[PDB]
RNA sequence: GAGACCGAUAGCGCACAAGUAGAGUGAUCGAAAGAUGAAAAGCACUUUGAAAAGAGGGUUAAAUAGCACGUGAAAUUGUUGAAAGGGAAGCGCUUGUGACCAGACUUGCGCCCGGCGGAUCAUCCGGUGUUCUCACCGGUGCACUCCGCCGGGCUCAGGCCAG
RNA sequence: GGGACCGAGGACCGCGCUCUGCAAGGAUGCUGGCGUAAUGGUCACCAGCGACCCGUCUUGAAACACGGACCAAGGAGUCAAGGUUUUGCGCGAGUGUUUGGGUGUAAAACCCGCACGCGUAAAGGUGAGAGCUUCGGCGCAUCAUCGACCGAUCCUGAUGUAUUCGGAUGGAUUUGAGUAGGAGCGUUAAGCCUUGGACCCGAAAGAUGGUGAACAACCAUCUAGUAGCUGGUUACCGCCGAAGUUUCCCUCAGGAUAGCAGUGUCGACCUUCAGUUUUAUGAGGUAAAGCGAAUGAACUUUAAAUAUGUAAGAAGCCCUUGUUACUUAACUGAACGUGGGCAUUCGAAUGUAUCGACACUAGUGGGCCAUUUUUGGUAAGCAGAACUGGCGAUGCGGGAUGAACCGAACGCGGGGUUAAGGUGCCGGAGUGGACGCUCAUCAGACUGGCGCUCAAGCGUCCCACCCAUACCCCGCCCUCAGGGUAGAAACGAUGCCCUGAGGAGUAGGCGGCCGUGGAGGUCAGUGACGAAGCCUAGGGCGUGAGCCCGGGUCGAACGGCCUCUAGUGCAGAUCUUGGUGGUAGUAGCAAAUAUCUAGCGAAACCACAG
């Protein structure tokens, strides 16, 4: 769209940097993930660590996982594995979950940088209603 | 910016069709029918017009 | 922090602030290289900055503002002398400012044409005033 | 307008007054066109209203945008994939119904023709055989066109 | 003791003679009404006349602030000036006439000589503050350079409207 | 060749050409004029054209009705509590400090011990599918389908059992606000609903407690009572924009559902969709032609016109073989499992600035006219059905006013051309042209008046001309859409640049902006060398609400910007208060203070005028 409805300037600022990429690159890892920055709280629900570990299962437990929302952590899960993830917000436990783990704990200007096309990515969304 | 009427300028005409110049210069527009004596017209063909 | 600090002056408050009903907005800061409030001029927004301003005696200098002294209020600003010669002023800010925004070049340039036109016809008026008395 | 004329309307193009098509002759066509006849005049064109109509009031959908078509580089970008690089392969193949028909008419913008210089007939709303302009006049459409372009 | 309250048609009915004036047999009902000036210095005196009134004259920074008193809108009214009209006035668009008012580009720069005076000029000296290499003072002089000021010379750029 | 109107943009880039530079991605050159006035503005008057009095309410629409003597000030969707939807924010399987305690520079801010409220607890296959890919594949969310488990229900009824208790195995067309890797809590802003005076004003009443009399009345309160039904309901601009219907239920005094308008999410994306033609097809073989064919509109070889359903490949085709809970004598069919090949006419046309589903939200349920088809009756009109188009909610050109009807639908301008209608005058444009007819004691007019008669009437034909907000070209405004813009720009990426299309609007929805009182911050803001206010045949800016400056008066405070807050914007309510008028120096000398002339002196009524 034309603005995003969040008042974070910081969010603003991550929807220039994606705006650039967008336009500059022919991605569709980018759009989606601007398309994704533009869109309201309800429509980015949470996503627990227990559905990351679901979907590192066959062959994505190497890929670096994208969240454009929350990572709140699970306490059903009992072990977490080694996970690069790079999303919006974490949550006090699923971070130091994460960290503990010998995992790592992305923001999404790491990843434009490290990963400015999205090469290798695990893109999750977390579950409506 | 603003279009020019081809018909009107040379030079659009000109960059729009390169064969304008030699249109008009060899006479393409004015060009004549073959010669030779014609032929009258068939008298059945004049007898079918003025019937009753 | 560039950018956050000109997302606050920008869309929130800035005492240096002017706002017209004509169309521009003004900056009042005094190292302002136009007095105009938009991104590439803003004084504060801009870490690395450069304007021209003439001193009461007369003598015009070109300012000087990098990131590692931005910390330093006292001494945001170093100043550089330049030269009556107006050829060699451009020159000299064309040399001290190497590697700069084009844009603070380009008003850098154009504000130091102007001071000098401005004392040039300062001059004048003075001038015109003590011959006729009014 | 009743709702199915003024669909075969929107359907040729013509949602405006004095505005031609080009249209090729087939008897699905045909019988839309006849559907339409209480609002429009159609006709048989010449190669001289053709080269006047592409070349005075020309203009081509590029995008959905309406661009005049004042080089040919717009025409081989937008019609090059059907051998049709510059206006004159555009005039040939309208005037000269080809096979890239479909693609080269509607490529062509509707033409905004302006009101004819003289007038129409005194009772314009009327049928072309019973003194008017409505219907098919076939060729005397030239007519019409040096009036209207 | 206070307020993101109200400011004299508001805020308690009542900022002032207010449960007063006034009404009702009575129970009861119940208003309107603030501001001269810093200071009365609240207009002496002369002169009309019977007035809650004038003319001179005086106080005052001011009286077109005179206990009708800070400012003083509109409705409505009078004097003077101008224009129009007598089977409606008023309004929209467009010229004209008369009267009045405003006043267009704020109207400049660059070169070439001669003289003068300063400097960022002098690998001149001394001092001060500094972001420690940049600024600012004081004293020297015009070989060079650069600025100005004065007297001459020349070129250019200039706002609007017509053909 | 003659004329008119226009000159958008602003270094270069491009296509080109008649190539030493050009008429090739938008006007320059030369000359002249301009300060005792170039050029503007205001007021008054004259002149040409145009123009029903505003608001409310009813009607299909009018027409009536209501309110309006004038001016100033005041004046009406508010505040709580409880639900619900959406935007932002913090934390997140948790969340909420503010009952309270501690603390304090003291109603602020800061901290939190135990509770408590709400919520959480008590991973399967296959097929699509965003995205990623080492090109082999991996596959989010979500949907479809096949399965798994549970509270509980239906039988079969285990080892066992205290000997009268229990449910193991195999079966069911089972359910659920069930599980299948949590989404909530708190707060802010906006909208809606319920209740409180509840957007503002407006009964008859009833009750409680008092005051008087003299054959029920009055006063105060409950009470801002309540029911219907009126009247009124406060700046501007922009964008989008209706319905007056389907179905259901029951009060009569009505709601629900869907439809028209809008928002968010998901899925594709000109794939697909369509008030459409064509092909085949449905009811009309309806008209016609022929019967030198048969037979007899009902005859037919052929076949109209005219409208209206269905299908036009990938969500597809065909055939062969097993299963099923179904079906029939029977794969007789149906469904679940088969296989093949067709992605370079993938199987008509044309359009495509897109459509479907889910969820959420305002306003509306009139009727009238006309057309097509059909039925019935009357002396004749007329009555009953479906249909679209319009009005309500529409301006402009014509139509003699209107209305209907014809044209054509609307941003601000310049030029050109027309539609309907016109060219004797009013009135812009022909006393135009060809052929005939008509003299009417109130002809006739595709007449309104004057008037017209080898027309200025009637019928046909031809030529030129006139002008709508319509069409075309250019300029400008706004909206929408498409494109570009970072080892950053020569303009706030909420900025800038390029391109195209479009512009009516009631109820209603959304956005932007102007103004008022007060609060926090700031402008090192203005000000007794003059703040605020007010007046003003001055000057500017803005589309507009409005804003800025000049001149006069005046005498103590006030303004801009970013946020916060509200008793925040008036033309009307037989609105409230105050002030002031025509009537009118009139009626009359009346309570208060039979005529003429002094002095005194109203009221009804009043949109503006006959
Ligand atoms: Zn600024």
């Amino acid at each position: 769209r034309k603005a995003p409805k969040s008042d974070n300037v910081y969010l603003k600022l991550l929807v220039k940097l994606y705006r650039f990429l967008a336009r500059r690159t022919e991605a569709p890892f980018n759009k989606v993930v601007l398309r994704r920055l533009f869109m309201s709280r309800i429509n980015r629900p949470p996503v627990s660590l227990s559905r990351i570990a679901r979907n590192l299962k066959n062959g994505n437990e190497k890929k670096t996982v994208v969240v454009v929302a929350t990572v709140t952590d699970d306490n059903r899960l009992l072990q977490v594995p080694k996970m690069e993830v790079a999303a919006l917000r974490f949550t006090a436990k699923a971070r130091a979950r994460i960290e503990a783990a010998g995992g790592r704990t992305l923001t999404l200007d790491q990843l434009a940088l490290e990963k400015p096309t999205g090469a290798n990515t695990l893109l999750l969304r977390g579950p409506k209603n | 910016v603003q279009k020019k009427n081809p018909l009107r300028n040379k030079q659009i005409m000109l960059r729009l069709n390169p064969y304008a110049s030699t249109f008009a210069k060899e006479k393409l527009g004015e060009v004549k029918a073959e010669e030779g004596k014609p032929p009258k017209v068939p008298a059945s063909f004049k007898e079918l017009l003025h019937e009753a | 922090s560039d950018e956050i600090v000109w997302q606050i002056i920008n869309q929130q408050f800035c005492a240096f602030k002017l706002k017209t009903t004509k169309g521009q907005n003004f900056c009042r800061n005094e190292y302002s290289v136009s007095g105009l409030c938009n991104r590439q001029s803003c004084p504060l927004a801009n870490s690395r900055y450069a304007t021209v301003r003439q001193s009461p005696k007369g003598t015009i200098y070109l300012y000087i503002k990098t990131i590692e002294r931005s910390h330093m209020p006292s001494k945001w600003w170093e100043k550089i002398k330049l030269s009556q010669n107006y050829q060699k002023a451009l020159e000299q800010i064309d040399q001290r400012l190497q590697f700069f925004p084009k844009f603070l070049i380009h008003k850098c340039k154009q504000r130091l044409t102007r001071l000098v036109q401005v004392a040039i016809r300062m001059r004048r008026i003075a001038a015109e005033e003590a011959r006729l008395g009014e | 307008i009743p709702p199915k004329p003024r669909k075969i309307l929107q359907l040729l193009r013509l949602r405006q007054i004095n505005n031609g098509v080009f249209v090729k002759v087939t008897k699905a066509t045909a019988e839309m066109i006849k559907i339409v006849e209480p609002w429009v005049a159609y006709g048989y064109p010449n190669l001289k209203s053709v080269r006047e109509l592409i070349y005075k009031r020309g203009y081509g959908k590029v995008n959905g945008q309406r661009i005049p078509l004042t080089d040919n580089a717009i025409i081989e970008e937008n019609l090059g994939k059907y051998g049709i690089i510059c206006i004159e392969d555009l005039i040939h193949e309208i005037f000269t119904v080809g096979p890239n028909f479909k693609q080269a008419a509607n490529f062509l913008w509707p033409f905004k023709l302006s009101n004819p210089n003289g007038g129409f007939r005194p009772r314009k709303f009327k049928h072309f055989i019973e003194g008017g302009d409505l219907g098919n006049r076939e060729e005397h459409i030239n007519a019409l066109i040096r009036a209207m372009n």
